[PDB]
């Protein structure tokens, strides 16, 4: 599924500059945008575990 | 979910979770915003003082007090629990100054705090302390900036912010600091990430700032905190 | 900050259908009647042609993996489930879309977060000085305003307030300003209602803080 | 539900809070400990290093017990804490009563001791953690013994415990040589197993901890490695495995001309 | 998100004391008010009272107490509870004059009830007591000193404090008066305190049916105004307002 | 050992000698006996010297945890009631005799706590091994009201005379004048007693007694 | 060094009444040497240079450009140049921007490059290349700004210095605004936003930043609602650091009133607290125009395009 999107968000990428090709910084931006890892700012919650 | 196990203290999860210990701080974040960033020869800590009303006499109550003249703390969660902690933490102090005549190194100092929120956070009738602490020091001749949390846990800090938005605070932080910032810098920093999350206006009585350096902890006076607030802004 | 206007505005500009849901109206009484209910919802958006579909409060349903020990919990993760096999399954949709709302975006089901076939993520921040100077605009140009009602000093003051809080503190503003009986409104009367909703988020405890 | 208070057996004979607790250590860090003939060592994963944090410790999960012994911890940061003040209360007992730098064996027994009337008596949550303890005793020279929360202990060769550690020990028991590992044998053994266990595929000082206990001039040393020393066994292990990569290129390139 | 709730050691998951708000809702539930102001040489304490039966005596009941000579107290909340933190007070006083050796500070005195309270939150034991406690005294540096000393363990100082049922009207009232040339003579504090308890109530005071006590920086002992003191301000200054 | 203490116009000044005999042995040619409860308030301890210390230090740490939480410097009438409530507890074994001082809001203050928890506010107090010349020299040369540089001179006076005229008594004279304004720590104001002015060098030159084992260690940096 | 601060107060003092005396002071401080150990000295005589530089602008005295790019670089590599680097950008900065032309123009600051490019600190050869690029735009040798940027920030994606990246890349998107390929010059737009949106942004770069933004989608997307609004955040910036360049962005504010078919707010605008120091015949030309579009007159419309040439005629 991650695969699927990073290939569908490159090329939401590309239309978005009236553009009709995907370029490899492309896909790495669609990489980014689409394997956004969340991960809590707690510290403390983060830290409770040695 | 592990909804069983949230009541108690003495009783792990299945995820091996203490729910009640992540509640408590919870409580803490859910709690007034505070900065600290260790400078390269000091530290700064702040806190959003706002009251209420103008009724508050808004210089009875501080909130970045002294545990020697080379070791503060400001906090961030609830306020008798601070006060608690405080006291405990000056006795401690005293204590190894007794011991060992020489002033209590602020790792160490954070260290017995700890320990005092961990006898807290470990019986069935104690509730864990609802407070996040920032420890400044100044030991040898490296500031030193520790966080206490609830959980029995220290941690040092290049720099932090915990309450409402710590999040925000501490990007903000991530983006505006630099080890190398000398201290007369770093309290704009500090202010600057406390403007960022104190509604209104930051008038000079309703902030707490407490600078660290090799003189020893002081808070600052209203007349140096408004003449630093009016240089910001 | 506006998410319930920007989809309706969709439907303003669009040429299919908009077919809203609240996720109580899943989360409803009755074994399976969740899951009936979002079938019954995703074959309206294919039996039309282009349609839209939009759920507005989906943190009701849309959890994480709970092993449910009880016969409810059990219940809200299948509405989950049914809601999964819809938007993804042996029945690829035909020109169909589907747009969420949650207010949460933390707790939801790794599943339907599937940064894949099931969903894209954008964000909704609290309105920032930019925003909140177009809120005003476009929120007070249709009313009646005086020469000396400046509302390029009711942004640059740092305040946590958002669009709903905008739109507030005009139509207070306003409903004061009637009340007192000018048919013009005035610096005072965005005053009254900037303060009226900017600390109306108090009487809290204060041991808390 | 037989799990709601410590002290209470379960109709199968399983003390259900003591299995949550030692499956509670997986989403600890991780520790692996390897022995050999020169010496002993252990490697652990600093799970956090966000830039704004400090180092002002210069270990934040192995410890000096006494000078002929170390412990790693893993598990619940508080606990942990309280475990080893105390390991160093019964090291320095046992030092004043008997003039010996206590035995391993012993030192170990006496905190599991200690973690055992924790999960036998009344109102007390057991230790949520899990040591790994390397040192040098006259009776059996190196040593090294994983305790888990349940108070149980084993004298390993090689272990690990904390998150991936099944696959850490499945790793050891493929590359230790049972009799013959040294040192630096041992040294790269723990590079690879921390790369092949550690979440993120490339490794460097700002993640690994790793502590080496050896015997010289008849004295023990415990030396927590610097971020030199880990920093110049990543590579030589990276370059390695990169040396390896080229040779398998270069037999597939053998088999395509064949 | 109401389990978490049978328990005064017990967090909720939003990080809330329920057993700890549960005793500012028995301050409101003691059905009284009061209020108290601070002026530039004075400190005044305004209070309800209540005798819904001839038979009762008024020289007995009363809600303002003094603590030691100097400093003097006005409860609201549940009265068996409002005395037994008096007594506490009490005792705590008269310890703190014989160890240090000078009475103590108003600052200090609320300072260790509110330590009291805290224990009592956080240790599983006693029953968070049900009372909000308004000390006034005079304080040499400072000057007059008005805090508040809420079950729950701020100890707050205050220009102008209420406390009760009436508390939010009140301190409405008492922004507004307060913006306006702080520097208050002896006579406008007792008046402000009279008036705002008066208007929050919508009522007009006997000269009986309300407790009113004073200290100054010329008199710096407790003093319960009588019905003389009491009538003679009511009349003589809404008349020439 | 002779301790001293007056009160004059703005505040207090203190005078200790340097001197604790162990036997008819000196043992220490400066001493510290002025020791620092507070910013404002001094003791002057004689007597036992381990329990003068160790008692001058508990109550330093009580009064800066009470000076901590209340923001204001600590009054003398704290100081002299924790030392007397605490000597007394302890039936009297603590054989601390203490010479307090202080400068508070109200005024300076100088009491005099003997070992058993006795205190007596005075203008000048003179407890010690030589109080009995220290006070001799107060009565004959006091008169109230003093200012800074008298007040010190008569309480270096009286020191010198229980120098002088009691052994085990100090060499050097040190003195603390507080004040409102000032806390000045003369530690040592003057020397009465220097040295003998050692004669001729008679060392041993290098090399003068063999050995018998060496154990040289090459300990790291 | 109290007695050197008093030498240079007095040369202070000599650029206010006579200027000749403070530049052959601030020469002969520069021409003292330095010791090997200690840095006042050498702190003086930066600050003389800097001053130097003052009087240069102040009398447009550029001659002495070429001894303050030859003869002071050996000295430099003594301060630690790689902190030291914004005296150069100071200075090059003050000397393109003297209101004289300088002559020599782009070759000082190829010299310059060159200098750095020898002395091998990329960390200031980056800062050169950039207010080159800078200067390329401003001359309006848009194709060599674009080559020459277009290196520099396939360089700085790999390096240090990101506000120079944020930089580099709105230098980049103004260029190609200029050649006038809009897709082009948004997509940098939107990378040079994403760039800013990871570090501190003073307010200068923030305000700069929103005037861009404006600017495209002015030209672009005809939302001229959200074009007003980042102008006017470059307007508040500018007028927060109080910058030459704030005039201009009033001037976009007005004419976003205006093409909004909404010329009754200009006036208003222009009457506004902030917008009043910046009165002037650049706010009055835009309150014609305005008029004469609220009275559908084109002939005092072109009357007033006619009559306030250089505020209304320059400005592409
Ligand atoms: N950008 C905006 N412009 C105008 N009004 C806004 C804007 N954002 C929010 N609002 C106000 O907020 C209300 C809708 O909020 P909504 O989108 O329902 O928030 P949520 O759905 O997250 O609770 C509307 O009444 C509207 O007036
Ligand atoms: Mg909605």
């Amino acid at each position: 599924a991650e695969v699927k999107g990073v290939c569908t968000e490159a090329g939401m990428y590309a239309l978005r500059e009236r553009r009709v090709h995907v370029t490899q910084e492309d896909f790495e931006m669609a990489v980014a945008k689409v394997m956004q890892k969340d991960s809590e700012k707690n510290m403390s919650i983060k830290k409770l575990w040695k | 979910a592990e909804r069983g196990y949230s009541f108690s203290l003495t009783t792990f999860s299945p995820s091996g979770k203490l729910v009640q210990i992540e509640y408590a701080l919870a409580a803490v974040a859910g709690g007034a915003p505070s900065v600290g960033i260790k400078a390269a020869n000091g530290v700064v800590l702040a806190t959003e003082k706002k009251q209420k009303s103008i009724l508050y006499d808004e210089r009875s109550v501080h909130k970045v007090e002294p545990i020697t003249k080379h070791i503060g703390l400001v906090y961030s969660g609830m306020g008798p629990d601070y006060r608690v902690l405080v006291h405990r933490a000056r006795k401690l102090a005293q204590q190894y100054y007794l011991v060992y005549q020489e002033p209590i190194p602020t790792a160490q100092l954070v260290q017995r705090v700890a320990s005092v929120m961990q006898e807290y956070t470990q019986s069935g009738g104690v509730r864990p302390f609802g407070v996040s602490l920032l420890i400044c020091g100044w030991n040898e001749g490296r500031p030193y900036l520790f966080q206490s949390d609830p959980s029995g846990a220290y941690f040092a800090w290049k720099a932090t912010a915990m309450g409402k938005n710590y999040v925000n605070g501490k990007t903000f932080l991530e983006k505006r600091y630099n080890e190398d910032l000398e201290l007369e810098d770093a309290i704009h920093t500090a202010i600057l990430t406390l403007k960022e999350s104190f509604e209104g206006q930051m008038t000079e009585d309703n902030i707490e700032v407490g600078i660290c350096n090799e003189a020893g902890f002081r808070r600052l006076t209203p007349t140096e905190v408004k003449d630093y607030l009016a240089a910001i802004a | 900050c506006g998410k319930t206007m920007l989809a309706k505005a969709v439907a303003h500009h669009t040429t299919a259908a908009f077919i809203r849901v609240v996720g109580s109206e899943f989360v409803q009484k009755y074994l399976g009647e969740g899951p009936r209910m979002v079938r019954d919802v995703f074959r309206l958006a294919k039996e039309n042609a282009p349609a839209i579909i939009f759920i507005d409060e989906i943190d009701a349903i849309a959890t994480k993996r709970f092993d449910a020990q009880t016969g409810a919990d059990r219940e809200v993760q299948r509405i989950l489930l049914e809601l999964l096999n819809q938007m993804d399954g042996f029945d690829q949709n035909v020109n169909v879309k589907v747009i969420m709302a949650t207010n949460r975006a933390d707790t939801l089901d790794p599943a339907l977060l599937r940064p894949g076939r099931l969903d894209r993520k954008i964000e909704f921040p609290l309105p920032d000085r930019r925003q909140k100077r177009l809120i005003f605009s476009t929120i007070t140009s249709k009313m009646n305003l005086s020469e000396e009602v400046d509302l390029e000093d009711y942004v640059a003051r740092p305040d946590k307030i958002s669009g709903a809080d905008i739109n507030s503190i005009c139509q207070e503003s306003g409903m004061l300003a009637v009340r007192e009986n000018r048919y013009i409104v005035l610096a005072k009367d965005f005053e009254k209602a900037y303060k009226t909703v900017i600390k109306k988020d108090e009487q809290e405890h204060e041991f808390y803080k | 539900r037989y799990d709601s208070r410590t002290t209470i057996f379960s109709p199968e004979g399983r003390l259900y809070q003591v299995e949550y607790a030692m499956e509670a250590i997986g989403h600890a860090g991780t520790c692996l400990g390897i022995l050999a003939n020169d010496g002993v060592l252990l490697a652990a994963e600093r799970r956090n290093i966000h830039k704004l944090l400090d180092e002002v410790f210069f270990s934040e999960k192995i410890y000096k017990l006494n000078e002929d012994m170390a412990c790693s911890v893993a598990g619940i940061t508080s606990d942990a804490n309280v475990l080893t003040n105390e390991l160093r209360l019964i090291a320095q007992r046992y030092l004043l009563q008997y003039q010996e730098p206590i035995p391993c064996e012993q030192l170990v027994t006496a905190l599991c001791d200690i973690k055992q009337a924790y999960t036998q008596f009344g109102g007390k949550r057991p230790f949520g953690v899990s040591l790994l303890y390397i040192g040098w005793d006259k009776h059996y020279g190196f040593q090294l013994y994983q305790s888990d929360p349940s108070g149980n202990y084993g004298g390993w060769k090689a272990t690990c415990i904390g998150n991936n550690s099944a696959a850490a020990v499945s790793m050891l028991k493929q590359d230790y040589k049972e009799g013959e590992m040294t040192l630096k044998s041992a040294l790269a053994l723990a590079i690879k197993v921390l790369n092949k266990t550690m979440d993120v595929s490339k490794l460097s000082a700002e993640k690994v901890e790793i502590a080496t206990l050896t015997r010289e001039n008849g004295k023990t040393v415990i030396r927590v490695l610097k971020q030199k020393e880990v920093e110049q066994l990543i590579k030589k292990h990276e370059e390695e495995e990169a040396k390896a990569e080229r040779e398998k290129k270069e037999k597939e390139q053998k088999e395509k001309d064949k | 998100s109401a389990g978490f709730d049978r328990h005064i050691t017990i967090f909720s998951p939003e990080g809330r004391l329920y057993q700890v708000e549960y005793a500012f809702k028995a301050i409101n539930q003691g059905g009284l008010t009061s209020v108290a102001v601070r002026g530039k040489d004075c400190a005044v304490i305004v209070t309800q009272k209540k005798v819904p039966d001839k038979l009762l005596d008024s020289s007995t009941v009363t809600h303002l107490f003094k603590i030691t000579e100097n400093i003097g107290c006005v409860m609201t909340g549940m009265t068996a509870d409002s005395r037994s933190q008096v007594q506490r007070a009490r005792y705590e006083a008269a310890n703190w004059k014989y160890k240090y050796g000078y009475e103590i500070p108003v600052d200090m005195l609320c300072k260790r009830i509110a330590d009291i309270s805290q224990v009592y939150t956080q240790n599983a034991e006693m029953r968070p007591l049900g009372c909000c406690m308004i000390l006034i005294g005079i304080d040499e540096e400072q000057g007059p000193q008005v805090y508040k000393c809420d079950p729950a363990g701020y100890y707050c100082g205050f220009k102008a404090t209420a406390a009760g049922v009436k508390q939010t009207e009140s301190t409405s009232f008492l922004e507004k008066k307060v913006k306006k040339k702080f520097d208050w003579t002896f006579e406008q504090t007792v008046e402000t305190a009279i008036t705002c308890l008066s208007t929050v109530l919508s009522i007009d005071f006997k000269p009986s049916e309300i407790e009113v006590g004073v200290v100054t920086v010329e008199n710096p002992k407790f003093r319960i105004l009588t019905e003389a003191e009491i009538d003679a301000h009511l009349v003589a200054l809404a008349e020439r307002d | 050992t002779t301790i001293a203490g007056v009160v004059y116009k703005d505040g207090i000044v203190l005078g200790a000698d340097t001197r604790a005999t162990e036997g008819m042995v000196v043992a220490d040619k400066n001493c510290s006996k002025i020791h620092f409860i507070s910013p404002n308030i001094y003791c002057c301890g004689a007597g036992t010297a381990a329990d003068t210390d160790m008692t001058t230090q508990l109550i330093s740490s009580n009064l800066e945890l009470h000076s901590l939480s209340t923001g204001r410097l600590p009054r003398v009438v704290t100081a002299n009631r924790m030392l007397k409530q605490m000597l007394f507890r302890y039936q009297g074994y603590i054989g601390a005799a203490l010479v307090l001082g202080g400068v508070d809001v109200t005024g300076p203050h100088l009491y005099s706590i003997y070992p058993h928890g006795s205190t007596d506010k005075l203008p000048y107090v003179t407890m010690g091994s030589g109080s009995l010349a220290a006070m001799a020299v107060f009565e004959d040369k006091f008169r109230p009201d003093m200012e800074e540089e008298e007040a010190k001179n008569l309480v270096s006076e009286a020191i010198a005379a229980g120098i002088f005229n009691d052994l085990g008594s100090g060499s050097n004279i040190d003195l603390c004048v507080i004040s409102k304004n000032k806390l000045d720590f003369l530690r040592p104001y003057t020397v009465p007693n220097k040295k003998g002015t050692r004669l001729g060098r008679y060392r041993c030159e290098k090399g003068t007694t063999a050995v018998l084992t060496e154990k040289i260690t090459p300990l790291e940096i | 060094a109290a007695a050197a601060v008093v030498e240079f107060q007095r040369a202070q003092s000599l650029l206010s009444t006579d200027r000749e005396a403070s530049i052959d002071i601030l020469h002969s401080i520069v021409k003292r040497d330095i010791q090997e150990n200690d840095e006042e000295a050498v702190q003086v005589k930066e600050q003389s240079i800097l001053e130097l530089g003052s009087l240069l602008a102040k009398t447009g005295q550029a001659a002495e450009l070429g001894g303050l790019l030859k003869y002071v670089r050996p000295f430099l590599n003594s301060i630690s140049k790689a902190k030291a680097a914004r005296l150069v950008r100071s200075l090059l900065d003050l000397f393109l921007d003297m209101e004289a032309a300088t002559g020599q123009e782009v070759e000082l600051c190829l010299e310059c490059i060159e200098w750095a490019k020898s002395e091998k600190r990329t960390f200031l050869r980056q800062a050169l290349e950039a207010r080159l690029v800078s200067l390329y735009f401003d001359t309006k040798r848009y194709q060599e700004a674009l080559h020459l940027g277009s290196q520099l920030l396939r360089e700085l994606k790999k390096m240090d210095d990101k506000a120079l990246l944020v930089e580099v890349q709105l230098l980049e998107s103004k260029t190609y605004h200029a050649l006038s390929n809009l897709p082009k010059a948004r997509a940098a737009l939107t990378s040079a936003r994403t760039t800013a949106n990871a570090i501190y942004c003073p307010p200068k770069l923030q305000a700069t930043l929103d005037m861009q933004s404006g600017i495209i989608h002015a030209a672009e997307e005809k939302d001229w609602k959200t074009a007003y609004s980042y102008f006017y955040e470059a307007f508040e910036g500018y007028d927060s650091i109080d910058s030459p360049k704030a005039i201009t962005s009033l001037k976009y504010m007005l004419l976003c009133k205006i093409m909004l078919n909404t010329p009754e707010d200009v006036q208003a605008l222009v009457s506004g607290k902030l917008a009043l120091r910046y009165a002037g015949r650049q706010t009055e030309a835009l309150k014609c125009v305005a008029q004469a579009s609220k009275n559908r007159s084109l002939a005092d419309f072109e009357k007033a395009l006619t009559d306030y040439r250089a505020e209304l005629r320059d400005d592409p």
